């Protein structure tokens, strides 16, 4: 498949509809994804890992912070995943707490220093 | 006049100069090919899937225009479904562009170096066009100037 | 009405110009009026690509 | 620019650094017009650079003003709703007498 | 043959581990949706952009329900 036809499956998974029904949202999804396709920050799985541990520790869930370290190694053990930074950067963003300031802590590099 | 609208179509695609029997034979190719498909999904979505591929390779505002017309063409659906099929068959300034130096209230940006990098490619393609011409003009005539006597000449072929 | 069906036909040229379709202004009014009859457009995509194919064998 | 030196030449730099020859022309002449000004008198001498019209400069300096005039509008929103002015250095235009 | 069945196994593994990282992080995704977001991220796509979309379509499916 191609990312354009693949974006429409997503709009049919989240919203329960057929592609002939939902076409205003898919018009908004091409606006955002398109023109924002290239990755904007330098890619490294190390920094994104030390932020999913720092997050599960912050919820007093210190046991799952050491289980993730064993699940993140298995990803490298099999080796069918090319971009492991992206899929973790996304899974971290959609994370909800079952139950502030971020310019102090470590952020990804900007990629503007290089002549892209 | 469906039996005639196929006869006027066959005239336009006929390139101007036997022009009296070719139209009779080309009307066969029109019918021999029309009934192959007949023997053997929304409409606006197919445009967006082509709108996406526009924005990826640059040229954003053009893609924001293609969607601007199909929104007013609503207030016919089977016509745009025909244009999306032939999307790839076709044949191969404005100073008020980025120009942070003109405006009424232009917002603070800081250096970009991503507009000046795509403003030297606008020039590099110019010097690379007027150089292929001089490669496709001295070649088209030196291939005839230096050959066997009487090859490129049409009067010697009589 | 002919003023309306002129505008609706004039807008439709641009979306066929940026989509890079070889259809000029004359072949468009032919195909628009022919599609207006009720013929299925999935077949017309094949006749134009073949008429343009046999036209190239002459040149 | 340094990553490409490993190609660019002199005549290629002139176009690369033609714009930062202006921002480094306003800033290097914005710090001389306001030399001895402290407190609000400085936020009033980086505002006398907005009456310029040049759409590239009037949209740069009109941003530094939006940062320099943040502390001034911090005393004002303090000396209006709470009436407790506090500035060891004399900046606010409301001077108290012990 | 064989190398075409050994790849279908090494993909069902990884798609099962990514589903574990997905639940301990409490993303609302499920096994069907998660296979779409993985394919997209293989071609190269901003996860800061793709996640804004999912954070929006899930934010509009409630106004309709």
């Amino acid at each position: 498949k191609s990312p354009n036809v693949l974006l429409q499956n997503l709009c049919c998974r989240i919203l329960g509809r057929s592609e002939a029904d939902v076409a205003q949202q898919f018009q908004y999804a091409v606006r955002v994804i398109g023109s924002n396709f290239a990755p904007t920050v330098e890619r490294d799985e190390f920094l994104v890992a030390e932020k999913i541990k720092k997050e599960l520790i912050r919820q007093r869930r210190e046991a799952d912070a050491a289980l993730f370290s064993e699940l993140h190694r298995k990803l490298h053990s099999q080796g069918v995943l090319k971009n492991k930074w992206s899929i973790l950067y996304l899974l971290l963003s959609l994370s909800e707490d079952p139950r502030s300031y971020a310019t102090l802590f470590a952020q990804a590099l900007p990629r503007d220093a290089h002549s892209t | 006049s469906i039996t005639q609208l196929f006869d006027d179509l066959c005239e336009a695609l006929l390139p101007a100069a036997n022009r009296k029997r070719a139209k009779r034979s080309l009307k066969k190719v029109a019918y021999n090919a029309l009934f192959t498909n007949l023997f053997q999904l929304p409409a606006r979505n197919k445009i967006l899937m082509l709108s996406f591929d526009l924005r990826v390779g640059g040229l954003g505002p053009k893609a924001d225009r293609l969607e601007e017309l199909v929104e007013e063409l609503e207030a016919v659906g089977s016509v745009l479904d025909l244009l999306v099929q032939l999307a790839g068959s076709g044949p191969p300034r404005d100073y008020f562009l980025n120009n942070k130096h003109v405006g009424r209230n232009v917002p603070y940006s800081g250096y970009d170096c991503d507009d000046l990098s795509v403003f030297e490619m606008d020039v590099q393609s110019l010097i690379s066009r007027e150089e292929c011409l001089c490669h496709s003009m001295i070649q088209e005539t030196l291939q005839v100037m230096e050959a066997a006597p009487g090859t490129g000449l049409p009067t010697v072929g009589l | 009405n002919l003023n309306a069906v002129r505008e609706t036909m004039d807008v439709l040229l641009e979306i066929s110009r940026i989509l890079n379709t070889g259809l000029d202004m004359e072949t468009l009014s032919i195909c628009v009026r022919l599609c207006e009859q009720g013929i299925n457009p999935e077949a017309l995509s094949s006749v134009i690509k073949e008429l343009r194919k046999a036209t190239e064998a002459l040149k | 620019l340094h990553s490409q030196l490993q190609s660019l030449t002199l005549r290629r730099l002139l176009v690369w650094t033609y714009d930062p020859k202006i921002r480094l022309k306003t800033l290097a002449a914005l710090v001389d017009h306001c030399q001895g000004r402290k407190g609000g008198e400085l936020a009033s001498a980086v505002h006398a650079y907005t009456k310029t019209g040049d759409p590239y400069m009037r949209s740069l300096v009109q941003h530094i003003l939006s940062l320099v005039s943040h502390p001034v509008l911090s005393f004002l929103y303090r000396w209006i709703y709470d009436g407790e002015l506090e500035d060891t250095y004399h900046e606010f235009f409301v001077a108290s007498d012990p």
